[PDB]
């Protein structure tokens, strides 16, 4: 998602808060993002 | 420490899980597993293999 890794506590374990910010802000978009289809999804196919 | 939640850094991989014995063999080479969602999930121990 535009971020050094997709792994979470890579960030967390090597750059400090301070930076982490902007890096675990672009992930935090990204997956809310996914989460946010797949449910979308569901609601239309529960419908179905 | 085995069958236990822990809080484990191997090879400074680091996370939480818990730690158990693992029937599955590795080739040689290979050092850390990985799942069908490509998470770790099986580790070689570092200082004995």
């Amino acid at each position: 998602f535009g971020a050094i890794s997709s792994v979470l506590n890579d960030i967390l374990s090597r750059l400090d808060p301070p930076e982490a910010e902007v890096q675990i802000d672009r992930l935090i978009t990204g997956r809310l993002q996914s989460l946010q289809t797949y449910v979308t999804q569901q609601l239309i196919r529960a419908a179905e | 420490v085995k069958n236990k939640c822990v809080n484990f850094n191997f090879n400074g991989l680091t996370g939480t899980g818990v730690l158990t014995e693992s029937n599955k063999k590795f080739l040689p080479f290979q050092q850390f597993g990985r799942d069908i969602a490509d998470t770790t999930d099986a580790v070689r121990d570092p200082q004995t293999l």
